[PDB]
């Protein structure tokens, strides 16, 4: 926070917090959250401010890793295949076949069958067709020590993904981290609350505009 | 400022940081000391001290430039530790007086004979039983000695000052003769050497050792003796199993219906009732209770005696108490109202 | 610009008074550590000393020095969390009389405090909405209590249920600040941190109230067994449920969700409300997107009865399954 | 002149002050200060303060650089000292007899009269009860019992919540554990009340340290100081909670605590006395019958009546009527209770 004209207080990655004289050079808008600033090693003072942060902890893997496979690459998902591409690129350019019928933007989207269907090929293949930053994690490491450490977790996806544009991001794992057992104080009850709080919470129903498809499986 | 320039003379005299021992190495001093927070540290003293009081379990002085060892005392000291009716249980006094009083009074049967003395017992049975009883009915006839220690007294937050209470228990045991520390809860101080890879209550194990090495053997008891109470012979050391040390397992349970009228007696005649009252109905009244929810039975004839002003207790007094305790307080009131039966 | 050597000193800590003693002296609990005693400056009171007021500890000699507006800070790390500035009435259609209990229990306090408060007590504090999560719940409580356009700011209170309360909340009475400064305001929440929350709640709204009770909501799921040290009745005063909604609804809210598409003359859309079972809101709206799915693999744009009609077989199929009628 | 004396303590001390726990006596007035995170010199006293003020292990008055001991500390207005020590005799011993009416006599005859007549242990050689734990369904009266036990008394009463207790700072519960049985020492003869310490046991915190180890220790420190040594005497500490399964029995064994006193959710011939007094003090039209709310919840507290017999005055007095219908009794029964589920089962006995 700020106490007065450029002069503020700021906490820091050293433990404690602190209230600092900041220069003017720093537009006096440009500390509304806990954004990522700048500070002196010596003598404590704002340098810069830098707006984003907080990567994904690979952050879409960038480049190739793709795993270069086409539609009829897959053999034989036709129905699994052909919706997602219905819901996924043809959304992607026509926004207004959306509106000359007035339908709505997607969101996720919920897979089954046996192991050994090429269950994670068709999230290769769309991740290989499309344009978008595709922005994986996984979810077995979402069972984690510290206070809402998963929760953080999704929340640093939700306001990267915000902050990139709703382009496409995914996640593939829906099995035994989030149960519809909401009772039982049997263990990790924490995690397990957290967990089941957060996907319902960051569900919201709706966020409208941003992570294309998480594809559940 | 009654020695205000003294404290301005004090100012380059000051060292010693806290600072708790946890060991050495061997051949020379070289101890190993963790502060309290940041890390560990394989330490070495300043010249000026002794190096013999540096031993395992203490926390000594320490420079803060050069972290040597300056001069120790036990800073965690003294807040750590908190017969008519001889004639209970029968068979048990008895046994008793074999393993207490027949090495106290006669080196003749047991020498002779080519035996060792039989120094200690392992007491077994339900609480509120009267171990508490038996063991301080021991001190009438040794000279008038005891001392009682609970077990868990000892769950003390530092290294072997649990132990350093077993160095304070067995030198304050030399001192006199003729004594009896009582010892409890055995189970927590431990018998069974459980480990992985986890160091962690590792001051029960360490002070465990120290209770073998000064229990028996390096100069033996003499007069002290120390009745050790539990529930299990399943939970112990096979090193005070050690056959000539803990050998006699005398056995008591609940009394058998002589021994609660013998409790009745107890209980009813260090308070106020009247002597026109009998208690084998009330023996009858007591199939599974405890000599300890006797006393219940007859504070709480009291309190009907306190209810009523009554000081001569009647029948019904302790009638009252009985159909409190075991019928109405059992758990509500309601195990009973049916007939079928009489 | 010469001046910027004093930046090069001190950057001199937000302080941590509880209160301040005689003798010009203070009593300062740094920010993550202990209490220290010290002496104060001269461009600031013994009088000065707020009670709970941060101040602006130098550390040269610890010289307490300034004192700092603002009087917590965790605040507006909740104050921007809300920020949800939804639609509108006419999206709503069927849990009319639900509106009309959020009238008596917000909109008389709104309008009308002394007309509960001539009765001679405070007024209800939460309605505790349950039911099937996404009813248009959010739509419902979001829209009715959006046009009241300043006395509902959604804080939602417990997004991060380890992390927002207890960690960095002091006893999370950061809210109960921002609803006393923010007076016109609301609290919406979700679910032993919890439990001592409660504790706190119940210091404040079993009858001791600034701002009148001010709206402390709650709404479960799965089945209303969460930890019954909440659920006395002088905890949460009133308790509302979200039926299933009706054959008059399923109407309602397919007029709403069928108005803004491209239509087609020449429906009936009771019959496909009556072909509903009656879930729990918006399957209408599943019906209406997957219909609009059917006309964008067609290529159409007017969308007839049949394609809805067809929607209803995609989304209204499974459940299903007959020669079990048996009952 | 005193000035100079008083000039010169004041620069004996160093102007950023400090403060830390203590441990142990040290008798040649050179000392030892743990801080909070214990960094522990050989340190001094300034010798004009008085250091036999306090006991063994306590916060005085320390220095950062030279860490020595300079002043005793100030007697620290926490927020609990203010509702623990009980201010006046309040209110509400007994406006309405006939509430329960067994444990009433209990309480008398085993918390007034081993109290305030403590001549009847000469007579018959008793001990008094030290603890008694008052429990059973919540909304009984226990907390009511407790006021009315505080109203209606002799000795300085106080009165504890279980949550007054946890605080995020390290040895700071234990401290309030000293201060605590420091009022309940210093007072008078004292009838200490303890409320909500089953809402203590299952509990962790986010505001907090090491979880089960760190109120396992203040709860330790309430071990060791309530029926330990520092001889008990005549000093009432009575304890409530509702439920019993996140109990340590250490505590619930003889030495510590006696009696054990459940309370029954009372029976309808009483029922109709609290839904009457509840019903009291408002207007109603007299035609309806309570019998209907008497008979149909078959475990009703007193807080269920407290909320129907309010909330249906609340509906009727919601469209502005002085007098209540049944049906917003109905109403109001079935906004208290969530699925007033008494009915068959049963229902058909019949
Ligand atoms: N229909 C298929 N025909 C041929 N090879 C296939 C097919 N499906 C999968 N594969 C092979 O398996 C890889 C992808 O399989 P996956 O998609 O990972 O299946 P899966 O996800 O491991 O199954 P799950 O997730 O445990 S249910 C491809 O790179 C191919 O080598
Ligand atoms: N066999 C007995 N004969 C006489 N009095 C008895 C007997 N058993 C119990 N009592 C009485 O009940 C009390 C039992 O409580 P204590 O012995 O003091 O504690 P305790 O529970 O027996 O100790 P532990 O658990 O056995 S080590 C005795 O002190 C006597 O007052
Ligand atoms: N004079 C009285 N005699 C008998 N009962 C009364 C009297 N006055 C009030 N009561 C009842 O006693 C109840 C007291 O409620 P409490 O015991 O305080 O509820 P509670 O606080 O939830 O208890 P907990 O859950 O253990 S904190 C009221 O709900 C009344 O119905």
């Amino acid at each position: 926070e700020a106490v007065d004209q450029n002069t503020a207080i700021v906490g820091s990655t050293t433990g404690s917090n602190y209230y600092v004289r900041i220069l003017s050079t720093i537009d006096r808008e440009l500390l509304k959250p806990n954004a990522s600033v700048a500070l002196h090693k010596h003598s404590n003072a704002l340098v810069d401010v830098l707006p984003p942060e907080a990567d994904s902890s690979i952050m879409m893997l960038t480049s190739d890793q793709k795993p270069d496979v086409m539609y009829a690459d897959i053999g034989g998902m036709d129905i699994q295949k052909q919706e997602v591409r219905e819901a996924v690129e043809l959304p992607l350019t026509h926004f207004e076949l959306y509106k000359q019928i007035g339908i709505d933007p997607p969101r996720g989207v919920l897979m089954y069958g046996p192991p050994g269907c090429g269950k994670t090929m068709l999230a290769k293949a769309v991740a290989h067709h499309t344009t978008a930053a595709f922005i994986r994690v996984v979810g077995s490491e979402f069972v984690q020590k510290y206070l809402g450490e998963g929760p953080r977790m999704v929340r640093d996806v939700f306001r990267l993904a915000k902050e990139n544009a709703p382009a496409i991001i995914f996640i593939d794992e829906i099995d035994a981290i989030a149960t519809k057992r909401f009772d039982a104080q049997t263990g990790a009850d924490r995690e397990v609350q957290r967990i089941l709080l957060e996907l319902l919470n960051q569900m919201d129903g709706f966020d409208q505009n941003v992570n294309v498809k998480v594809i559940m499986a | 400022a009654a020695d205000k320039q003294t404290l301005q003379s004090e100012q380059p005299l000051q060292v010693a940081r806290c600072t708790k021992i946890i060991n050495a190495d061997s051949e020379d001093p070289k101890y190993i000391i963790n502060v309290k927070q940041f890390a560990k540290f394989v330490v070495d003293l300043s010249d000026q001290v002794a190096p013999t009081d540096i031993e395992e379990g203490m926390r000594v002085g320490v420079d803060r430039n050069k972290y040597q060892i300056h001069i120790p005392l036990p800073p965690k000291i003294d807040p750590t530790v908190t017969y008519s009716d001889v004639g209970g249980c029968k068979e048990q006094i008895e046994k008793l007086r074999e393993v207490v009083e027949t090495p106290l009074l006669h080196p003749e049967r047991f020498v002779n004979l080519g035996i060792e003395p039989p120094k200690g017992v392992l007491l077994f049975g339900p609480p509120g039983t009267g171990k508490t009883l038996c063991a301080r009915a021991v001190a009438n006839r040794t000279d008038a000695c005891f001392i009682r220690v609970i077990g868990s007294e000892l769950v003390q937050k530092y290294v072997g000052e649990g132990a350093r209470m077993v160095r304070e228990l067995f030198e304050m045991a030399r001192t006199k003769k003729a004594c009896l520390i009582f010892f409890d809860e055995i189970d927590a101080i431990g018998g069974a050497r459980f480990d992985d890879g986890a160091g962690g209550d590792n001051e029960v194990q360490r002070t465990m050792l120290e209770l073998i090495n000064q229990l028996d053997g390096f100069d033996p008891r003499g007069n002290i003796k120390v009745l050790m109470a539990t529930n299990r012979p399943d939970t112990l050391d096979p090193a005070l199993m050690r056959p000539g040390r803990l050998d006699r397992k005398i056995e008591f349970s609940l009394p058998d219906l002589e021994g609660r009228t013998h409790i009745f007696k107890i209980h009813a005649r260090s308070m106020s009732v009247e002597r026109d009252i009998r208690f084998e109905l009330l023996a009858r009244l007591c199939p599974n209770s405890t000599g300890a929810e006797i006393r219940s039975v007859c504070t709480e004839a009291g309190m009907f005696a306190i209810r009523a002003r009554r000081k001569i207790a009647t029948e019904k007094d302790f009638l009252e108490a009985v159909n409190k305790v075991i019928k109405s307080y059992a758990k509500f009131s309601a195990t009973p109202r049916y007939m079928t039966y009489n | 610009r010469e001046e910027l050597q004093l930046l090069q000193e001190q950057g001199s800590y937000v302080g941590e008074v509880v209160r301040a003693m005689d003798k010009k002296k203070v009593l300062v609990k740094v920010h993550p550590e202990g209490k220290f005693v010290v002496d104060v400056d001269k461009n600031i009171d013994i009088n000065d000393v707020t009670p709970n007021c941060r101040v602006a500890l130098r550390n040269d000699s610890y010289t307490l020095h300034k004192i700092l507006p603002n009087k917590v800070d965790p605040l507006v790390s909740l104050m921007m969390v809300e920020k949800v500035p939804d639609s509108t009435y006419e999206m709503i259609g069927g849990l009319d009389k639900q509106i009309k209990e959020i009238k008596e229990v917000i909109e008389l306090p709104v309008k009308h405090p002394e007309l509960f408060e001539a009765l001679g007590i405070a007024q209800p504090k939460g309605v505790l909405l349950y039911g099937p999560p996404g009813t248009g719940k959010t739509l419902l409580a979001r829209a009715v209590a959006h046009h009241t356009d300043c006395t509902f700011i959604r804080v939602s209170g417990s997004e991060l249920v380890q992390k927002f309360i207890g960690e960095g909340a002091r006893m999370v009475r950061e809210l109960f600040v921002m609803a006393r400064e923010h007076a016109p305001s609301i609290i919406f929440m979700d679910e032993s941190e919890v439990q001592r929350t409660m504790l706190e709640l119940l210091n404040q709204l079993d009858g001791f109230e600034a701002t009148k009770n001010i709206k402390v909501i709650m709404a479960t799921n799965r089945i209303d067994i969460l930890d019954s040290a909440l659920l006395r009745p002088g905890r949460i005063d009133r308790k509302i449920e979200f039926p299933p909604p009706n054959e008059e609804a399923r109407l309602d809210i397919l007029k709403i969700h069928s108005r803004k598409m491209n239509l087609t003359r020449g429906i009936n859309l009771r019959k496909i409300a009556e072909l509903m079972p009656g879930a729990s809101g918006a399957e209408v709206k599943g019906v209406c997107t997957e219909a609009g799915m059917y006309a964008l693999r067609e290529r159409r744009v007017h969308v007839t009865q049949e394609d809805f009609e067809m929607a209803v077989a995609k989304v209204m199929q499974k459940d299903s399954e007959k020669n079990m009628s048996i009952k | 002149k005193q000035e100079e004396e008083r000039s010169k303590v004041d620069d004996l001390r160093g102007t950023p002050m400090s403060v830390g726990t203590l441990e142990e006596i040290i008798d040649d007035n050179h000392a030892i200060v743990s801080t909070s995170v214990g960094s522990e010199h050989y340190v001094s006293i300034l010798s004009f303060v008085d250091k036999d003020l306090l006991e063994p292990g306590c916060s005085v008055l320390l220095n950062h650089k030279v860490h020595a001991v300079i002043g005793v500390l100030m007697d620290d207005t926490d927020p609990l000292v203010t509702v623990m020590k009980v201010e006046k005799a309040p209110q509400e011993t007994y406006a309405d007899i006939g509430g329960l009416d067994n444990q009433i006599q209990e309480i008398k005859e085993s918390v007034e009269l081993p109290l305030t007549h403590p001549e009847y242990y000469e007579e018959m050689g008793i001990k008094p009860p030290k603890g008694v734990i008052l429990y059973g369904p919540p909304g009984t009266g226990k907390t009511l019992l407790a006021k009315a036990v505080a109203n209606q008394t002799s000795a300085t009463f106080l009165r504890v919540v279980g949550s007054e207790l946890i605080q995020k700072y390290l040895g700071d519960g234990p401290k309030l554990v000293r201060e605590l049985f420091r009022v309940a020492e210093e007072h008078a003869p004292s009838i200490v009340f303890i409320d909500e310490i089953d809402a203590i046991g299952t509990k962790r915190y986010d505001s907090n340290s090491g979880g089960e180890r760190e109120i396992q220790r203040t709860m330790l420190e309430l071990l060791n100081q309530l029926d330990g040594f520092d001889s008990r005497g005549d000093v009432k500490v009575i304890m409530a909670t509702n439920r019993i399964e996140t109990l340590d029995p250490a505590l619930i064994r003889p030495g510590r605590i006696d009696r054990k006193i459940e309370f029954p959710l009372p029976d309808e011939k009483t029922k109709k006395r609290i839904f009457q007094i509840h019903t009291s003090r408002m207007t109603l039209a007299d035609d309806v019958t309570l019998d209907d709310l008497i008979m149909a919840k078959d475990d009703l507290s007193g807080a269920d009546i407290k909320a129907i017999c309010t909330e249906a005055g609340l509906m009727a007095l919601r469209e502005r009527r002085m007098k209540v219908t049944n049906e917003d009794f109905k109403k109001s029964k079935e906004n208290v209770l969530y699925k007033k589920q008494e009915g068959t089962p049963e229902g058909l006995y019949l």
